[PDB]
């Protein structure tokens, strides 16, 4: 932060003779481009990871005919509690929960208006929501689900219509795998504190191009 | 999304399609197996054919086994008919339908999906039907959509002489 | 309400690409490279290769330190 | 060396190499769509002899010179990165 | 030419509530808005002119035939909407009551097809792909 | 069989196509250049931009020299007219036609043919030709055929 001469600037005018958080910049390269963003709760802050390739915003076209279009993705950032919010190359946003739910949005506005953004959501258990602004998409069939439980050990599978896998044991683990090879992991790991053994969620997000 | 093996072709049909070595007696065995007419009466059934006959010699190399190929081979007349449903553009819905059913036919989860193909050969089947039949989707749209050529014919009743007025009386 | 904040903070970014200097200082090297001399570099090369002066990396110095003004505030 | 051959085709005219149909055919017809076939291609109907004969017939002739598995089985040096390359790519 | 609202009943039964003019003989004659009701269930509600339905205007049959366009001489004649009973409407060029020209056919099915229309032929229309 | 090279797409017609870096853009472009209609109204309009925007795609994907590009997207055009001009089952016809049309073009003798081109790029299309539009011989013989 400078700070500016008054003085020089009040000179220059010849009369005419006529921060809180500091941002850590990571690349890989293989092109992934990593970011840590604290972002303040409306001290402690929320600290969110964003990752992206900047080569594919900038050749669009190219990767649009390369990699498949569940793949083409310009930016995707993690919350600090698994939202995994994914931003393909198209414009469109799509949305990535722990829990299963999968919302999805092609021209990616507003959700809620107090442009039109058209959204859609799909619930763990196979129904959809779907939203226009401020009118509700009727008549939108919600995916068939199945549910497949280990007789041995109790862990209860659930895959959706959508290629949506859902593993949750008898622990509180659950692994999500979405559509895009995208697995978020909600585990668990124990903490001392210097003692008393407490309980603090911790979890995972894997993808095959991404940290 | 439902497993098709031997859906369609069972393994005695496709053991006579294996014993066929060559691309015209592999097609009579297909217009044989798929009940179509002659090639030279019906340029649907001959347009019909000559996909299934590409089908057969394509995927005769680097390996599906008959379970595999009777899945794949399914999944192709099962979207085929999807497209052909409706007049009306589907290709999303039908591109997102065939994915579905090739997921069905890649994942490991019964009774609902079965580990039939790898996964470079479930990439190349995703592969396939991008790959044709949602560009030609115009070509088999125009042929197997009761053409876009309809007929009509009109009878309206047009303005009988409406009574003008009577002269003043 | 977060998670549609940070859509709307991802389109933007999208929207525009972000060109500062610290930011820069992490671009991989293609993308380092591209944003930073590859316009007034390939500009003065076909300046070199047009005029074909006997002092050549001084040529190419000169148009670099002449030229810098022109993609330096386009950014 | 891309930003070299960047400015000899500007200076030469040369077209961008990319947005470029090419060279006909001595069984006849245009360019591409195989590079949709030879992708539709994979996903058919039988057995173990004709996607390769349809893939050298149908993944091309250049191509077709598949050498007897030379390409990444093979040992590297500790310090030659060259050798690397050139497999993965 | 003075304008009058009138509602007159004809001998005939039909009847007529609308826009008049009076000529130089007397005798009253629909110039402008008016709309016109008979006894059998043809109802027009449009523009006269000369004892005439001239310009736009809209009419209605017994059986359900509704038209909805131009006229020129108690006539279908320039552009209009034909509506069938059965639902099936037809959009385009009309001259002397004959359906000529381009025009536009949307079946029972809403499936809208296009192409040359001959009186009491269409061979040939293109269905029109809405995407 | 001859060279058709700036026959069809002049240079300042695949200049456009060049400044065109999408695919839409692209299909728009060649859309007003070939003087098709509205993909909308006609299916065969829409199945021809079709045909020639994945082409110039894949043409992208790949990398040659613009002459090639004239001289492909001619002959494209000619072989298409050649199908279509007879109903009759006409594949070996066409067939041996443009394998003459090749060598008006692979190999160096003036002035029936012209070395624009190298083997390997050749061999390509042997492979993609044979694989796709013969196979798909009776679906354009259905739509662009009496």
């Amino acid at each position: 932060p400078e700070v500016i001469n008054s003085e020089l600037e009040a000179m220059m005018n010849i009369p005419s003779a006529m921060p809180t958080f500091q941002n850590l910049n990571v690349s890989c390269p293989s092109g992934l481009l990593l970011t840590f963003i604290g972002q303040e709760s409306t001290p402690t802050r929320n600290l969110m990871i964003r990752q992206s390739y900047p080569q594919r915003l900038k050749h669009y076209e190219f990767y649009k005919a390369v990699m498949p279009p569940l793949e083409q993705e310009a930016s995707r950032v993690v919350t600090s509690q698994g939202t995994v919010i994914k931003y393909m190359l198209d414009g469109s946003t799509q949305i990535l929960f722990a829990d299963g739910a999968v919302s999805s949005s092609p021209d990616s506005g507003p959700v809620y208006t107090s442009h039109i953004g058209t959204w859609f959501t799909t619930t763990p258990d196979g129904r959809r929501i779907g939203t226009k602004g401020l009118e509700k998409i009727e008549d939108l069939k919600p995916y068939l689900f199945f549910q497949a439980t280990d007789p041995i050990n109790g862990t209860v599978m659930t895959t959706r219509e959508d290629k949506v896998i859902i593993v949750e044991k008898k622990d509180g683990t659950r692994v999500v795998d979405h559509a895009d090879g995208t697995r978020i992991t909600t585990f668990y790991q124990v903490y001392e504190d210097h003692t008393v053994t407490r309980q603090v969620k911790c979890m995972r997000i894997e993808s095959s191009h991404y940290a | 999304p439902r497993i098709c093996m031997w859906k369609y072709l069972d393994i005695h049909s496709m053991h006579r399609l294996e014993k066929a070595a060559t691309v015209e007696k592999m097609r009579e065995v297909l217009a044989e197996l798929l009940e179509l007419g002659f090639p030279e009466q019906s340029l649907r059934d001959a347009i019909i054919l000559d996909l299934f006959s590409h089908a057969l010699i394509f995927c005769r190399q680097q390996g599906f086994s008959p379970e595999q190929t009777s899945a794949a081979c399914a999944m192709l007349q099962d979207l085929h008919k999807a497209c052909v449903a409706t007049p009306l553009g589907n290709v999303e819905e039908c591109y997102r339908y065939f994915t579905s059913v090739l997921f069905c036919h890649g994942i490991r989860r019964p009774p609902f999906s079965i580990d039939l193909f790898k996964e470079e050969q479930l990439l190349a089947l995703a592969d396939y039907v991008v790959n044709t039949y949602f560009r030609h989707f115009k070509l088999y749209k125009y042929v197997f959509t009761p053409q876009v050529r309809l007929d009509l014919s009109l009878t309206y009743t047009g303005l009988q002489p409406l009574t003008l007025w009577p002269e003043e009386k | 309400d977060s998670v549609e904040r940070i859509v709307e903070n991802e389109k933007i970014n999208a929207e525009k690409s972000s060109k500062q200097k610290v930011d820069l200082q992490s671009l991989p090297t293609r993308a380092y490279l591209d944003q930073t001399v590859v316009p007034i570099l390939l500009q003065g090369l076909a300046v070199l290769a047009k005029e074909r002066p006997p002092n050549p990396i001084e040529f190419l110095a000169s148009y670099l330190l002449k030229n810098k003004a022109q993609f330096e505030d386009r950014n | 060396h891309c930003m070299v051959e960047q400015v000899v085709a500007t200076e030469e005219d040369l077209i961008p190499p990319s947005l470029v149909e090419p060279a006909p055919r001595a069984d006849g017809l245009d360019y591409r769509i195989a590079a949709h076939i030879v992708s539709i291609l994979p996903s058919l109907c039988l057995s173990e002899k004709e996607k390769k004969n349809l893939r050298e017939i149908f993944l091309t002739e250049g191509e077709s010179e598949s050498k007897a598995l030379p390409k990444g089985p093979l040992l590297l040096n500790y310090h030659d990165a060259h050798a690397h390359k050139k497999y993965a790519l | 030419s003075e304008v009058y609202k009138i509602k007159f009943i004809f001998p005939n039964g039909d009847t007529y509530d609308g826009d008049c003019t009076r000529t130089t003989s007397g005798i009253c004659e629909r110039n402008g808005t008016g709309t016109h009701t008979t006894p059998n269930g043809i109802v027009y509600t449009g523009s006269w002119k000369d004892d005439k339905m001239n310009g736009f205007g809209r009419l209605e049959h017994f059986s359900g035939a509704v038209y909805e366009g131009q006229f020129k001489d108690n006539m279908f004649h320039g552009l209009g909407t034909y509506t069938f009973p059965t639902g099936a409407k037809y959009t385009g060029n009309f001259n002397e009551n004959r359906v000529e020209g381009e025009g536009e056919y949307t079946d029972t099915q809403g499936l809208q097809w296009c192409g040359n229309f001959h009186f009491t032929a269409a061979p040939g229309l293109k269905l029109k792909l809405y995407m």
